[PDB]
């Protein structure tokens, strides 16, 4: 299930592939998992003790992974000890740096959509970036905003905060 | 032409409950012949079942929220004195 | 040893209590305030531990208990009061508030996400059970632990088994007998109904620790439960019985013969091929395979823990058992024939090859091979040749198959002196056919090449010479190839094996043998140009 | 956050105003906020009633003043509607029956707490953009600070 760029799979990636096979044949998700594979998997630390798994999947399959994103996240977080799991497409080996960052940010928060962006300049001269998410999916991704900020900081290097506006 | 989806072979890697039926605790106790020791074992296991297992800790957001309702109710009870 | 410590010890105590009063409340340890609280609890612990000098009075210990309780309930911060909490337990403070605090620590031992947090919570709870005289309340604290075995997350479930294994090591014999039935049966479910592998292994070890220190009369009572599970209708119940009975053979060791009489009739029914001939559902196929795999692992445990090979008295059942294992060497499931190959591998190591031909009461297993020895060794070699074609083939899988082939190769040789060429020709054809179709896959060429080197090394220098051109013939083909320069794994393997051939056998005779392969290459191509025309 | 004020009665309570047009109530002992209410426009300053523990008045950008009961934040107790520009500051008389408000329009008004209209308005030609206002402590005088220095 892991197809890296001509390299040996890591122990964590191998474990992710093992869990994916277990879901593939034992559970009732065979019709979708059979055609799907991942590229890489990584674990990072956020929020002073929290842990996040990033599953890098190939781009042409990403849309298909969106069909069963919620089920896979729910199963994998239970398989692990509550660590937050996110699925992200594999962009870096077309698109500029900003486009790649925007695509990563879109994939990172997938159940909720990005509807707006604000920058506030404080009196000290610093800047704060706020990204607006839809109100319809607030309860599903409300607890993962710190995880999203940490993952985006780790991958891109930029500080981003997440909010839910009242008006659509 | 079949495999168990685990690279290493072990009795702990069998991955039971994948297909078929589930096995509850009562299926172990039912067939064995009745005895006084079996009766007290059943009583002990029932008393164990009576105890409550620890729930998963809630997310930080709803923990903070519940803190807000608790504190607000306490403050409202305090403020009702001045009416 | 500072003489000013005693004079200033009174002033130190007031300062430390003020900081604990201010900084141990809710939300007062964020940022820079966190490290102050960490070192504040450490310095207080030193004062409590050293009772000999400037000892803290028992009333003050109750105050420090309240501060420690407030710390562990603070969800925002990490708990830092576990070191102090152990020190109070060592001072034997007897107040009703001790019991309520220990309930929270017991809950934290399961539900804490931080790994060091669970470790420290376990040591406080274990210190509490052993060292306090509350006998009546000791019973509820044990049944609470068993209820915690159903925790949804793996880490909390692992921590419970850590605490249980410690109590089995430290309780007296009398307490262990009273609560034997409480622990054993729920732990049996964990070995089968758990989702994680490492919890299943830990559940197995704590059962064995229970079986080690338990009295013999209680062992018989526990085993009747297992024997009842053996006859149970449920397919999971039977494989559970095999798995639990597999734990006894280590705990019994060489004392399992008293129970061994009833176990053998049960096994021969399950491993018999007639049961699994016709199954129309994929669910039942996996149910059947996991049942069969569990029972074969039971046989492997019997072979190593007991001398089942060197037994003669249950001759009728052993003959049926040893033939069913042979029938499962062709099973499609890779986990099945791998264990079956392991069982037959255990025979071959135990019996020297010249003994079998010399015979061509007695142990049934030896008699099983000795009768129809030529037919048996042909089937073992043919089954091993089939296992190479299996798609689920690995280096670990190949090594067991190769070792079985080595024993079959030796036995056929000494039989000829009183089909080795047929065996070598069969494996040589496999190497030829694979490189033509798929040079990308190196797995089968690796096992065949390792087989050739070991066969030559076992044979004497004069004896390899009649077989030398056939051994080196597949090696020459992979020495130079188009894919060989791409992936040199096969080419390096050939160069390594050739060097041992040069050391083992005379270099001139090796050159004579190598040239003999070279010339036969020359005529074969020369015919090929005629075939081209 | 623009302003924070301690409650003179039940001294552990706090009030606050921020830039997304909300008002937040805190609690010092339990170290947590209590409740949040969002209005149409930003509030500039908040003031507690010195005789009624659960009453506070907010100076808002929508030319208006809102008096609230902190137990029931769903609706304001009263609205005060005499100003024509943004209200910047409010202060209560020590008797707790009136308050005085400053606005970006160059005037200051006195409102009764139970009425919706101002009792009086003060102005001067040299006075412009009153920024801060304090009722004096013997309930006899009013002082204002403006940007003509």
């Amino acid at each position: 299930i892991v197809k890296p760029n001509g390299e040996k799979p890591d122990e964590f990636e191998s474990g992710i592939s093992q869990a994916l096979l277990e879901l593939e044949m034992n559970s009732d998700l065979k019709a979708q998992l059979r055609e799907l594979n991942i590229t890489a998997a990584k674990e990072i630390e956020v929020g002073g003790g929290r842990k996040a798994i990033i599953i890098f999947v190939p781009v042409p399959q990403l849309k298909s992974f969106q069909k069963i994103q919620v089920r896979l996240v729910r199963e994998l977080e239970k398989k692990f000890s509550g660590k937050h799991v996110v699925f992200i497409a594999q962009r870096r080996i077309s698109r500029t740096l900003t486009a790649v960052h925007d695509a990563i940010l879109e994939d990172l928060v997938f159940p909720s959509e990005i509807v707006g962006k604000r920058i506030r300049v404080k009196l000290d001269g610093s800047r704060l970036i706020k990204v607006h998410l839809d109100k319809a999916q607030q309860n599903n991704v409300e607890h993962k905003v710190e995880t999203f900020s940490g993952v985006y900081k780790k991958l891109t290097g930029k500080d981003v905060n997440f909010e839910f506006p009242e008006f659509q | 032409e079949r495999s168990e989806a685990s690279l290493k072979v072990s009795e702990f890697n069998v991955s039971s409950e994948g297909s078929g039926e589930k096995l509850v605790l009562a299926d172990l106790l039912e067939p064995v012949k009745t005895s006084s020791s079996l009766a007290t074992v059943k009583k002990q296991l029932s008393r164990v079942k009576s105890k409550k297992t620890v729930e998963l800790p809630l997310n930080k957001e709803e923990i903070e929220r519940i803190h807000r309702e608790v504190a607000f109710n306490k403050t409202a009870q305090v403020l009702s004195k001045w009416d | 040893p500072l003489p000013s410590i005693e004079t200033k010890a009174e002033q130190l105590t007031k300062h430390l209590f003020l900081l604990l009063k201010d900084y141990a409340k809710l939300g007062a340890a964020r940022g820079q305030n966190f490290h102050l609280v960490v070192n504040c609890f450490k310095c207080v612990t030193i004062l409590v531990k050293k009772v000999k000098s400037y000892q803290i009075t028992e009333k003050q210990l109750q105050v420090l208990l309240a501060y420690a309780e407030e710390d562990i309930y603070d969800t925002s911060r990490q708990a830092t009061a576990f070191g102090l909490l152990k020190a109070i337990l060592s001072r034997k403070l007897l107040v009703p508030e001790i019991d309520e605090v220990m309930r929270k620590v017991s809950k934290l031992a399961v539900s804490a996400q931080s790994e060091p947090a669970r470790v420290q919570c376990r040591q406080v709870f274990l210190k509490y059970i052993l060292d306090y005289p509350l006998g009546d309340k000791l019973r509820p604290n044990l049944e609470f632990m068993l209820a915690q075995l159903n925790y949804e997350h793996e880490t909390g479930r692992e921590s419970t088994l850590e605490m249980i294994a410690y109590l089995f090591d430290t309780f007296p014999q009398g307490l262990l007998h009273e609560n034997c039935g409480m622990f054993f049966i729920p732990l049996c479910l964990m070995t089968i109904n758990d989702d994680s592998a490492t919890c299943k292994k830990m559940a197995s070890m704590t059962i064995k620790s229970l079986l080690g220190k338990i009295s013999l009369e209680k062992k018989d009572w526990l085993f009747d439960m297992v024997t009842t599970w053996f006859g149970a209708k449920k397919r999971l119940n039977r494989q559970l019985a095999a798995l639990i009975c597999g734990l006894f053979v280590e705990s019994e060791g060489v004392d399992f013969e008293k129970r061994l009489g009833t176990v053998l009739p049960v096994i021969e029914k399950e491993i018999d091929p007639e049961n699994f001939k016709d199954i129309m559902e994929e669910t039942e196929e996996k149910a059947a395979d996991r049942l069969l795999f569990s029972f074969l692992t039971l046989i492997t445990k019997l072979i190593k823990e007991c001398n089942i090979i060197q037994f003669t008295k249950p001759a009728e059942t052993l003959s049926k058992i040893w033939s069913h294992v042979h029938s499962h060497l062709r099973h499609p499931h890779n986990w099945v024939w791998l264990t079956a190959a392991q069982i037959f591998g255990l025979l071959f190591a135990s019996c020297q090859p010249e003994e079998l031909i010399q015979k061509w009461p007695e142990p049934v297993a030896i008699k099983f091979l000795a009768s129809d020895l030529d037919q048996k060794m042909k089937s073992i070699s043919l089954a091993s040749c089939h296992q190479l074609h299996s798609k689920f083939l690995d280096q670990s899988l190949g090594e067991q198959v190769v070792k079985n082939l080595l024993f079959a190769a030796k036995v056929l040789y000494l039989l000829e002196l009183y089909t080795l060429l047929w065996l070598i020709q069969k494996l040589s054809r496999i190497a030829k056919l694979e490189a033509a179709y798929s040079p990308r896959n190196p797995l089968k060429r690796t096992c065949i090449f390792k087989f050739l080197g070991a066969v030559a090394m076992d044979l004497g220098i004069d004896k390899v010479k009649p077989y030398l051109p056939m051994i080196i013939a597949p090696l020459f083909r992979e020495l130079n190839s188009t894919y060989s320069e791409q992936d040199p794994l096969l080419k390096n393997l050939s160069q390594e094996i050739i060097e041992l051939l040069k050391k083992l056998v005379g270099l001139e005779s090796f050159s004579l043998a190598f040239a003999s392969v070279q010339k036969q290459a020359n005529e074969k191509r020369a015919l090929r140009k005629k075939r081209k025309a | 956050i623009s302003s924070v004020k301690f409650n003179p009665i039940e001294t552990f309570l706090l009030g606050s105003c921020a830039s997304d047009r909300n008002i937040v109530l805190y609690d010092m002992r339990q170290a947590t906020p209590l409740k949040k209410v969002i209005l149409d426009m930003r509030t500039n300053t908040i003031c507690w009633n010195p005789m009624e523990a659960f009453i506070f008045t907010a100076a808002n950008e929508d030319y208006n003043l809102y008096t609230f009961d902190m137990r029931a934040l769903d609706t304001p107790v009263m609205v005060h509607m005499d100003h024509v520009s943004a209200v910047l500051d409010v202060d209560y008389s020590p008797t707790g029956k009136e308050f005085v408000s400053a606005s970006f329009d160059k005037s200051i008004r006195i409102f009764p707490v139970d009425k919706s209209r101002s009792r009086e308005v003060y102005h001067t030609k040299r006075m412009q953009h009153v920024i801060c206002v304090k009722w004096t402590s013997d309930s006899k005088y009013i002082m204002c600070g403006s940007d003509e220095m």
